């Protein structure tokens, strides 16, 4: 069937127009709603359509958030439209289709008993940090960073952050739910019940993604909420009283047995690039303010190879765009631009 | 550990209990 | 007992001048000559007088290099003067340097004898200052050619480091051959062992890397019993080089076939409690490919040194850190964008 | 003397590996 709807450009306009699409197939289904894949008639371009049930007397956070964003490492909202039980309204987010995920790529290497090539680890993580620098600059926190939410174009190695259904614009003083983020990637302050956390929970989750890419498996595979901390404590040891206060000021534990951190160099396999372990240690900190900012993470020595004029993908292809920074993306530390953008990148 | 985690956070026993579960 | 000489100031006028000193005591001997300690009558300040046999009509390289240099991390030349033995044409050159009581070598050995690893804060501080002094000399095309712990002077109170012994130093000119048998064996870059004469100042960065590793291990990383054995020790860690790396080290050397050894993982070279940022830095210094090594300024900007950029940092002795961020434009010449990392907010 | 000869003859690496496996 060819479906024709009236839809508003994501950016916008925003003046509604007719959009036609076909080859509709279900690719996802959960308690969030359904995701379809489809083909736009004018373009032949593939799209994913995320159908969600909407309270028609309230506004969608994910829509409002998605409308603000325009970045080469974020899934683009092309259109949105309303459907569809009688008085039931559905919101439909029309997104660019991206066929692979960092999850499925890493799992292929994992099942083959081998590690993802270092160059890809640099590429994917760097593009992830860029997307985070961008969304954080509006005060938006993603709140669900994990490999399944990192889309990959298998040929060009472009990464796009997706699934803003947990995302929120964080306002200081105004509390936020603590049971958030997938368990393996959940920052310790959340486990401790923090409601006054910051965007730096995304950096923790990005650290977990990094460590996972290095190990071939999740660094903190908790069987539950409490076990998630057990897992964290096996690597980082117990937090100090000053780290507890930094994570959640409203939490007090007067007596507990203190455990020393396990050395980072033993967490990872012997062959693991020391610079990856160095980066990881600056992301997986108990103290939220001690974690690197995404921009800081981008400027780290570990991504030096990406700033090299002669760099290439293992498939011979040139790497995707890495240096097209905007004032918005650089706003947390504008001077950094001269390190992030190498001499050979400038027009 | 949902109601368990809640109890643990409210009672001030999280680290104590996590440490115990370590061994 | 006052000794008085006509000496020429190290920097500035060039107009000679009478200089008086007292309390002359021997502090060092060797084939190089002799170093004395002495006290300036004019201000009480302690000086080291390096006496070297020097043949006119010839330029002393060390002297000419030392006259160019004014830097907080380099031993300062206050005066120079010539003196004669008594055996006709027996002339000595005397370099009057600022006296500095300790060395990185003696501090490290103190910790090693007490069965302690040098505290990481001191490792950050010593190395940072070394790289800063390397950035400075390299900006004039000067290559030290003898970086090693015995050549890094230390004020134990302030933790100020000063590079000394420019007796192997040379202003490098691209195109002009330099001698290969240079540097102390343990700190000698692999391109030198491979006989290269077209090397650059990145040989000092290799040597710096050997000093880093030594501070982490409590002993030299590459302790060869000879020149050939020196490469063996390097191979035990780096493995054999690739054909491409060989060409980068010395393009006038070829070896068609040799048996491959693999690199030993960096995380196993050091003990488990070694900070991973330290290992990471090390792996970027101890590379076969000379151009692949960090520049001294890039080294200063490495995350291993972030603690030094924290407004709250203190020496274990309670004192503030020495001057770390007072970079001149000369110092930043090779790479201005790095000022963003190198000069922290609180120091502008 | 010996290093010098191995450099010129192009036998350095070969000889170093051999010494390591002694
Ligand atoms: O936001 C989302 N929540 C759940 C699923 Br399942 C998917 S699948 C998807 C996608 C797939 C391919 N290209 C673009 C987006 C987005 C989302
Ligand atoms: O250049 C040098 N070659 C050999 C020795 Br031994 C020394 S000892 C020294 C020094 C000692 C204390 N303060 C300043 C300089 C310099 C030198």
């Amino acid at each position: 069937k060819v479906t024709t709807v009236v839809a508003t450009p994501g950016q916008g306009p925003d003046r509604p127009q007719e959009v036609s699409y076909t080859d509709t197939k279900v690719i996802g289904n959960g308690s969030f709603g359904v995701v379809y894949q489809a083909k736009l008639c004018d373009s032949g371009e593939l799209v994913a359509i995320k159908k969600v049930l909407q309270d028609k007397r309230f506004k969608n956070r994910e829509l409002q958030i998605m409308r603000k964003l325009d970045h080469c490492n974020i899934v683009r909202l092309r259109y949105f439209f309303y459907s569809s039980k009688k008085d039931e309204v559905y919101l439909n987010l029309v997104l660019d289709y991206v066929p692979e995920t960092v999850y499925r790529v890493a799992r292929h290497y994992s099942r083959a008993k081998q590690t993802l090539p270092v160059i890809y680890v640099k590429l994917y993580m760097y593009q992830l940090f860029r997307s985070l620098a961008y969304i954080h600059s509006f005060g938006i926190c993603h709140r669900d960073i994990k490999p399944q939410n990192l889309l990959l174009d298998p040929d060009t190695a472009v990464l796009k952050l997706c699934d803003f259904g947990s995302a929120k614009q964080l306002v200081r003083g105004e509390p936020n739910v603590s049971y958030i983020c997938s368990r393996y990637y959940r920052a310790p302050e959340l486990i401790f019940g923090a409601t006054d956390y910051t965007s730096s929970i995304d950096v923790w989750s990005a650290g977990c993604v990094l460590a996972e890419l290095l190990l071939g498996q999740p660094i903190f595979p908790g069987d539950s909420g409490v076990d998630q901390l057990v897992e964290i404590i096996k690597v980082l040891g117990t937090p100090t009283r000053e780290q507890i206060r930094e994570m959640n000021p409203n939490y007090t534990e007067f007596k507990f047995p203190q455990i020393k951190a396990h050395p980072w160099t033993k967490v990872f396999r012997p062959r693991t690039p020391p610079e990856a372990i160095a980066l990881c240690s600056r992301l997986l900190e108990y103290t939220p303010t001690a974690r690197l900012t995404p921009l800081e993470a981008c400027a780290h020595s570990f991504f030096d190879e990406l700033r090299d004029p002669n760099v290439k993908l293992p498939n011979g292809r040139d790497t995707p765009a890495l240096f097209n920074f905007t004032t918005q993306e650089l706003s947390s530390n504008p001077p950094l631009a001269t390190i992030l953008i190498p001499p050979h990148a400038r027009i | 550990p949902h109601r368990l985690l809640q109890q643990l956070v409210l009672s001030g026993n999280l680290i104590k209990e996590a440490v115990r579960r370590l061994h």
